């Protein structure tokens, strides 16, 4: 306690109650992001996992139309009809022309999750210097309410200068 | 748009791809792909198309076997819009559960696979048995037990009058109405009827009428009573059930290798300290030994070693290793992450070698203190960006040590003025010179004071392994306890595994109702636990099993905190479990959690639609938007979460609106032509576990007042947080705010004529007497007329309960208003016979609830692990003690709570 007078003390009481009640409401902003962020990201991850779990179903289609076409395009062959190995290939085409698609799909989310693994790690950053701020408004707070109680302000002056 | 492209792949490797509509069941797209397929190559090779199944990689990145084809593709949302055909056969039976477990419990079961910990694949593969054995036990039992499972009785916590009921029975529209006595067993109700055919079940519920009861025993009955409607019931027998079942030696000190610090996030002007202290529930084990500091960084490295002055073989089984890495300017301090972790593993072996624990974030709080061993021993599931320190625990002996087997722990354990000195300390913090002797007098606790095993317990040094074993060897002996005194042993400050057993051991006494209100309590201590298989869990489990009501507000209550990072796992290997026993039960979850999530989207639509046009609107906007056949089929039909036995059957659109307030929560109308018109409140935006405690005590109190034959007539309406802010509340039909009353005895009147005024005027001065006393001891304050409402039968009750004890942490006076002693004094301005009888039920109700204060106690402690702001201290325990009087005499108490009635009454006046 830097002052020794009632009114005086009792001032700083207030500016430091409201000093207190401003940081922490930002801190408890700040804590709505990371926590925000934190589900966001397990998201963007969950969502990393489902593109690779489509492409091994797209690349297990492709070993599926490579084993399975070997016999067919054999056949087709012999028989002259050049225009239905033709068919499978195209549409063999058209299947990884698709996989292209879905890789670049997964490629952007890996640009959105790595943006936001930086934006958490800021946010933390930013609550990690107002916690030594916050925790010490919060303690002189309290000391300044512990001399007036010491020197016998009433509850109604010690109410008013807190709210 | 209505369509969406899909890509679909053919088992001869043939690519299509071709628009569907997102409303389409996928039984009519694979004829649609049928239709298609033709004109590509290879067709004249598939099967079939009822020999294929579509196969999708769903929300939670997993592989799904689409079986039911009656599901639309909106419904089925799948990632991407790929299906590929798959062949039909190959024990399809777990690929379904399994598949749709992952839906219903939030979390993919894959997520516990990836995991590679031995400690989750054991659980998993214990818990999933024991659960499927007691579902195939449970078929294999009668007509009559599984009634007692899937509808057990709904009874009610007097005088022998006549009834009139009436009776009915399956596909008949003809009804046999006869009297029965007000004291008759259900045996005789049906009898009096099979003998009046010739010459069980309440009709729109799923409630069943059975077992050694009298007729009014039982709530539906009860209600008709009072509410004067007679009771409509339908006589079935076996035939219609079926159709619906079917080592000590290593004295060197404790020691940890503090390698490296990963991702920390601080300002580059500061140092880094990691403490470290090693814990037994809340007590020290030793000396919080510090670290050197180092400069900020994103990866710090100390290589240092970290002595504790306790020799290894003094470690109890439940010993934790708690951190914290603190950010120091050089030479008010700023923690920035926490992290505990269990010296002993699950199958007892002592952990030795390299652990990489992903650190929490540290919150500022009033006990601002360094370390934090209340937190979840578990590590931060976001991998991704967590920071992390790399610890190592060295190696001991060639052979990996486990804790001492029980047999070889019991074996180690095995005046008269200080007598008086025992009785005058056992009669709640006990100093230094009081829990030595309480200890040396160890043997006489256990004879003369079982009660007292608490107390006892944490005197106990459990830093040194001679006192440990004498205490568990007295408590392998120690006599059963009441649910009362085991409720205390759930607590964190009793962690030791033998505890927790000797704690369930006693819980196992509980009625399937009284289980029932101590409920959310139970699952929220599962925090408290250590390890993932634990007797706690075992106990749920087993009852959840065997009571389908019990089941269902598990399943809520585990589903609701899903999203919660360090419950999560735990939380989700209880459902799953939970999930491959109750089978039938899951199909009921599942018609649930559909409506659920198209009401969020409904209320999404709502909240944004509200921003931008007027109310009604936004109501005709709302009712298009439910009018939409796969909204409408999800929303009707379906068990009410709030109470399973309530059947919400067809949604009143018209009758559906939104509420006008800090949320905007939905207000959903729904009416049964079998069965009067059920009404539910989804709310989403803020948090609904605060009023659940708070409605949950408030039944608690009523119960226990019933139990004294004083019944307050109250409201406890259902609230149920179905999750993250999201939620369900019981419609209560006929009643209205006390504030919207007045714009109050004239409501009575034009609600209640003649005779009906004086039946109100009783009602009101009961459930007045009764939220009185119950906001009272709860410090609920913010009482106004804008939430506190009125019943058409006259029942007052109290609404939105968001301020708990005290904090708006300031003492809330008894308050009578001067509207409401008008209302009970019938119009007087004097009528001391009514007024003093009323001041009578409040004295009554306060006293009652004073001899079941710790109850009350021993509930909140346990709720503190909930992580509520207005309950994490013993000081908001002991609001309950002061509000209570429980640390004085019942004479004592009462001529107080006069005082505080006499003053409420002189206050009433000023305003
Ligand atoms: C018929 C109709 O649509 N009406 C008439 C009744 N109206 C009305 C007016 C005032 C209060 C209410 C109102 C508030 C609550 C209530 C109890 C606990 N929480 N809440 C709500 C939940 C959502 O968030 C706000 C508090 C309830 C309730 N259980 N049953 C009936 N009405 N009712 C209801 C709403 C408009």
């Amino acid at each position: 306690v830097k002052e020794d007078n009632i009114e005086a003390v009792g001032k700083k009481l207030h500016e430091y109650n409201t000093q207190f009640q401003e940081k922490s409401r930002e801190y408890d902003r700040l804590y709505e992001d990371y926590t925000r962020t934190s589900q966001e990201i397990q998201m963007k991850r969950t969502a990393i996992e489902a593109f690779n779990e489509t492409i091994k179903i797209f690349e297990e289609q492709c070993q599926t139309q490579e084993r399975y076409s070997k016999e067919y395009i054999e056949k087709f062959k012999r028989e002259g009809n050049e225009t239905e190995i033709q068919r499978i290939m195209h549409n063999y085409e058209k299947l990884k022309s698709r996989i292209s698609e879905i890789v670049d799909s997964r490629r952007r989310l890996e640009e959105d999750l790595k943006k936001q693994a930086a934006e958490y790690r800021e946010i933390d950053k930013r609550m990690n210097s107002i916690k030594p701020d916050l925790i010490q408004l919060r303690k002189t707070r309290d000391q300044y309410l512990m001399w007036l109680t010491q020197k016998g302000v009433r509850q109604k002056k010690l109410n008013e200068w807190l709210g | 748009n209505q369509s969406v492209v899909v890509d679909f792949l053919l088992p001869t490797g043939v690519y299509l791809n071709f628009p569907v509509s997102r409303n389409a069941n996928l039984s009519t797209i694979k004829q649609l792909l049928w239709h298609r397929a033709q004109y590509e190559p290879l067709f004249h090779m598939l099967s079939g198309p009822e020999a294929y199944v579509f196969t999708c990689i769903n929300q939670t990145a997993e592989q799904q076997e689409l079986e039911d084809e009656q599901r639309r593709l909106c419904d089925v949302q799948p990632f991407l819009p790929v299906l590929r055909l798959v062949a039909r056969e190959g024990d399809r039976v777990k690929k379904l559960i399994n598949s749709q477990i992952s839906l219903l419990i939030g979390k993919g079961l894959h997520e516990f696979d990836s995991l590679c910990d031995p400690e989750v694949n054991d659980f998993r593969a214990k818990m999933c048995q024991f659960c499927e054995e007691a579902a195939a036990r449970r078929q294999q039992l009668g007509w009559e037990a599984w009634l007692q499972y899937s509808f057990p009785l709904q009874l009610e916590p007097l005088p022998n009058r006549a009834l009139l009921v009436n009776v009915k029975f399956e596909g008949s529209e003809e009804s046999f109405t006869f009297q029965v006595s007000t004291k008759d067993v259900p045996l005789a109700l049906m009898a009096c009827a099979l003998r009046k055919k010739a010459t069980l079940q309440v009709n729109g519920r799923h409630e069943y009428l059975y077992g050694s009861y009298p007729l009014c025993q039982f709530q539906y009955i009860c209600s008709c009573l009072h509410s004067g409607l007679t009771p409509h019931l339908t006589m079935v027998h076996s035939s219609s059930i079926l159709a619906m079942r079917d080592l000590w030696s290593l004295e060197q000190p404790f020691r940890i290798e503090l390698i490296q610090g990963s991702k920390v996030n601080a300002d580059e002007r500061m140092k880094l300290v990691v403490q470290a202290g090693l814990f037994h529930g809340n007590e020290m084990l030793c000396k919080t030994v510090s670290s050197s500091e180092v400069s900020v960084c994103s990866e710090p490295v100390w290589k240092q070693r970290l002595e504790f002055d306790i020799n290894i073989c003094d470690l109890p089984r439940m010993a934790r290793l708690c951190f914290a890495l603190y950010a120091v300017i050089e030479k008010a301090d700023c923690p920035i992450a926490w992290a505990n972790l269990m010296l002993f593993d699950y199958k007892d072996q002592l952990k030795t070698g390299e652990r990489c624990l992903y650190m929490w974030p540290s919150v500022p709080d009033e006990k601002g203190e360094l370390l934090n061993p209340t937190g979840t021993v578990r590590s931060n599931p976001n991998t991704d960006s967590a920071a992390a320190l790399l610890i190592c625990l060295p190696e001991v002996a060639p052979h990996p040590v486990y804790y001492p087997a029980l047999e070889k722990i019991l074996e180690l354990g095995r005046t008269e003025e200080e007598q008086l000195q025992l009785r005058e300390i056992l009669e709640g913090e006990l100093y230094e010179h009081e829990k030595d002797l309480v200890w040396k007098l160890r043997h006489e606790v256990q004879e003369h004071f079982p009660e007292a095993l608490a107390r006892l317990l944490l005197v106990t040094k459990w830093n040194k392994h001679e006192d440990v074993a004498q205490m568990l060897y007295l408590l392998c002996s120690w006599p059963e306890l009441p649910v009362l005194s085991a409720l205390e042993l759930l607590d964190f400050s009793f962690p030791d595994c033998h505890v927790g057993s000797f704690a369930i051991k006693s819980l196992r006494k509980l009625t399937d109702d009284e289980l029932f209100q101590y409920l959310l309590q139970l699952v929220q201590v599962l925090k408290y636990e250590s390890y993932l298989d634990c007797e706690l869990t075992k106990f749920l489990l087993d009852r959840a099993l065997a009571n389908r009501k019990i089941g269902h507000f598990l399943f809520w209550h585990l589903r609701s905190e899903m999203h919660v990072p360090s419950v999560a796992l735990r939380f989700g290997l209880i459902l799953e479990a939970y999930c491959r026993g109750s089978t039938h039960h899951m199909k009921v979850l599942m018609k649930q959690g559909e409506a659920l999530s198209k009401l969020k989207a409904l209320n999404d639509f709502v909240k944004l639609s509200s921003q931008k046009t007027p109310k009604p609107q936004t109501k005709e906007l709302m009712h298009l938007c439910m009018r939409q056949e796969a909204y409408l089929e999800a929303l009707s039909h379906l068990q009410s979460p709030l109470d399973p036995s309530t059947l919400l059957a067809e949604v009143c659109v018209e009758q559906c609106t939104f509420m006008d307030s800090k949320m905007k929560p939905l207000w959903i109308m729904y009416s049964n032509e079998e069965a009067g018109s059920v009404g539910i409140i989804f709310k989403n935006g803020d948090d609904l576990r605060q009023d659940m405690l708070t409605l949950q005590m408030i039944q608690l109190m009523d119960v226990l007042w019933k139990q004294e034959g004083l019944d307050l007539r109250m409201t406890p309406y259902g609230c149920l947080p179905t999750g993250d802010r999201t939620g369900l509340i019981e419609v209560v039909l006929r009643s209205d705010t006390i504030a919207n009353i007045q714009l109050l005895l004239n409501w009575l009147k034009s609600k209640n004529p003649g005779e009906a005024l004086d039946r109100a005027i009783e009602e009101f001065t009961l459930s007045c007497a009764g939220y009185c006393v119950a906001t009272y001891v709860l410090g609920i304050g913010d009482r106004h007329s804008d939430n506190i409402m009125i019943r058409e039968s006259g029942q007052l009750f109290h609404i939105d309960f968001g301020h708990f004890l005290g904090n708006f942490r300031e003492r809330v006076p008894f308050i009578l208003t001067y509207d409401f002693v008008h209302v009970i004094q019938q119009g007087k301005t004097n009528n001391s016979e009514k007024f003093e009888r009323f001041r009578g039920y409040c004295e009554r109700a306060y006293t009652i609830l004073r001899r079941h204060g710790l109850l009350f106690l021993h509930l909140f402690a346990l709720m503190r692990a909930a992580g509520l702001p207005e309950l994490s201290c013993s000081k908001d325990i002991q609001y309950l003690k002061d509000s209570l009087a429980l640390g004085k005499t019942e004479e004592e108490a009462l001529k107080h709570f006069r005082v505080k009635f006499n003053e409420a009454l002189r206050e009433s006046w000023k305003t």
